RNA sequence: CCUCGA
DNA sequence: GTGTCAGTAGCTGTCACGGATGC
DNA sequence: GCATCCGTGAATCGAGGGT
């Protein structure tokens, strides 16, 4: 139970109060580890 | 560097567009660097000179 | 003076106007993505403002040395991290979507070592559930409890068994 | 008149019946009204949701 | 510039409008609007009044036009971008990846551009890649040529994941596929009771 | 997305 | 480190409709 | 002020096979 579902501009200081950190790097994962590179699109 | 959202510009009609006064073409060549765009102008100090 | 350092950037808008345009066909053909071509053209004039050696002589060709920087930046790009990745996306079709089985196992299995649970003394039960719940050790749960090492010990073989008397007695295989 | 309702915007005859009843009783003029047939398919995008 | 550059304030591309929405009275241009609607031709009082229902909207809610403008971009969770795994060991991943990667790739070379000092020209004419680049993650194929992949095929983009029957409303929200169901060939059955 | 069934 | 010409494939064989975009 | 051109839409479920 919840009413109203509110849909907005998301701020600019919204989208850096949703995100756990910043993509730095632009790498994926490791191609042998399977372990994903930090700053990475997958970083932990 | 700041980025617009293409939503807001591209989608008819352009809503930058309609909030600015500005064509759409014409907001086509200043956001893709085909065009410089006047910001501010000190009216005054020119009057003077 | 200040237009001697526009002078050098007069002089990289002019190699622009003339080499920019013809390089970026040239790195189009060798990788078939555009996007990809922009990111060579600029790399390729960025190790040209780099390097005066060949941004000075205009009687040479400077168009000769751009295509053969952009050549080899496209065939480093061609080896490892290509070589794996570059191969599948799960938006195109034919790759099968990722799924996970049910735990109807796993919730059959709680439900039974839930009422086995039930059966345990007060003691015997929040020693299990401190060790096998939550993970802690044997003198983590000794410190809990305020009991001894060995009391943990003795509680946890037994427990066990315990729980073994009443699942073997409900038929629970092996 | 004296309501927040753009002019020319589409509303629903209920709100406008509810708005105008309490700028008329409130002092100021209300609203205007002009029946306006819309199609089912443009109606469904102006819903509320 | 070189003659009046004193008197004057000039700039270019996605940090210009971001300056002219700054400047900007949101108030006094909706007051400007509503005067041309009380009396105005039907030519262009239409104009006029289909600007006030965008105007008036950033007028009343108390939220700012810059939000049209963008100084960071929103990473998508990773389940929801997933890379998995081919048979032959080779992989197969989102195509959002490859956008979501694409633009960083020239996010971070603007940085080193700024840092570098590179020539203006150099700095510009990156900054519309990172343009059209950010234009593709949201919504790739909207203005222009789409970004194509590997056999001339353009690119998913975010809001493709919610238009038409494979979007998400449509395919994922208005129907589901449910659990405890069945089907199979019908057979006539005469001696079967109506219920 | 190839072929196919109501 | 790089240095004589050195330059996409593909493709239009859909259409009705509305309204912002543009001469 | 109007012709152009841009973007939006175009039925439901189901089987099997390749990359």
């Amino acid at each position: 139970f919840f009413d109203e579902l509110r849909i907005g501009l998301a701020t600019a200081e919204d989208i850096r109060q949703w995100s756990y950190g910043e993509v730095k790097k632009p790498e994926t994962i490791n191609y042998r580890t399977l372990k994903p590179e930090k700053d990475g699109l997958f970083c932990e | 560097a700041p980025v617009t959202h293409i939503w807001y510009f591209k989608g008819v009609p352009s809503r930058l567009g309609y909030l600015l006064d500005l064509a759409p073409k014409d907001l086509e060549k200043i956001i893709y660097f085909a065009a410089y765009v006047i910001t501010s102008v000190d009216e005054e100090m020119r009057h003077n000179e | 003076v200040s237009g001697a350092a526009a002078a050098e950037a007069a002089l990289m808008r002019a190699l622009y106007d003339e080499h920019a345009a013809v390089l970026w066909r040239y790195a189009l053909r060798l990788t078939g993505d555009a996007a990809q071509a922009e990111d060579v053209v600029q790399e390729t004039l960025l190790r040209a403002w780099q390097h005066p050696e060949v941004i000075g002589d205009t009687a040479r060709p400077a168009r000769a040395w751009l295509f053969t920087v952009a050549r080899n930046m496209i065939i480093d790009e061609r080896r490892s991290a290509r070589f794996r990745n570059v191969v599948g996306s799960t938006d195109q079709s034919g790759t099968p979507e990722q799924s996970t089985p049910d735990e109807v196992n796993a919730a059959l299995d709680r439900l039974l070592i839930a009422d086995a649970l039930a059966q345990l003394s007060a003691e015997h039960r929040a020693v299990i559930q401190r060790s096998y719940y939550r993970g802690w050790s044997t003198a983590q749960i000794a410190t809990d409890l305020g009991i001894a090492e060995g009391t943990v010990k003795s509680r946890l073989h037994y427990a066990v068994r315990a729980l073994r008397l009443t699942l073997q007695e409900l038929g629970v295989t092996r | 008149g004296s309501t927040e309702f753009l002019p020319g915007s589409l509303i629903d005859r209920a709100e406008f019946e509810a708005e105008n009843r309490r700028v008329v009783a409130e002092g100021g003029e209300p609203a205007a009204g002009r029946p306006v047939l819309m199609g089912i398919t443009k109606a469904s995008l102006a819903t509320d949701s | 510039v070189d003659r009046y550059g004193e008197y004057f304030t000039g700039a270019m591309g996605a940090e210009s409008i971001q300056k002219l929405i700054e400047n900007f009275d949101i108030d006094a241009e909706a007051e400007s609007l509503r005067d041309v609607i009380r009396n105005g031709k039907g030519q262009k009082k239409l104009r006029a009044l289909k600007r006030l229902k965008v105007v008036a909207a950033f007028q009343q809610s108390g939220n700012s036009p810059m939000g049209m403008v963008l100084d960071a971009v929103p990473v998508i969770p990773p389940e929801l971008r997933p890379m998995v795994q081919l048979d032959g060991g080779r992989f197969a991943t989102s195509d959002l990846n490859d956008l979501y990667r694409r633009v960083i790739n020239r996010n971070n070379r603007l940085k080193r551009l700024i840092d570098l000092g590179a020539p203006e020209i150099i700095v510009n004419n990156e900054k519309r890649m990172l343009q059209e680049s950010v234009d593709a993650l949201f919504d790739n194929g909207r203005r222009g040529r789409p970004v194509t992949g590997p056999g001339n095929r353009p690119l998913k983009s975010l809001s493709d994941l919610l238009k038409g029957k494979q979007g998400r409303f449509r395919q994922n929200l208005l129907g589901k596929r449910v659990d405890y169901s069945g089907r199979s060939v019908i057979v006539v059955g005469p001696q079967l009771k109506l219920h």
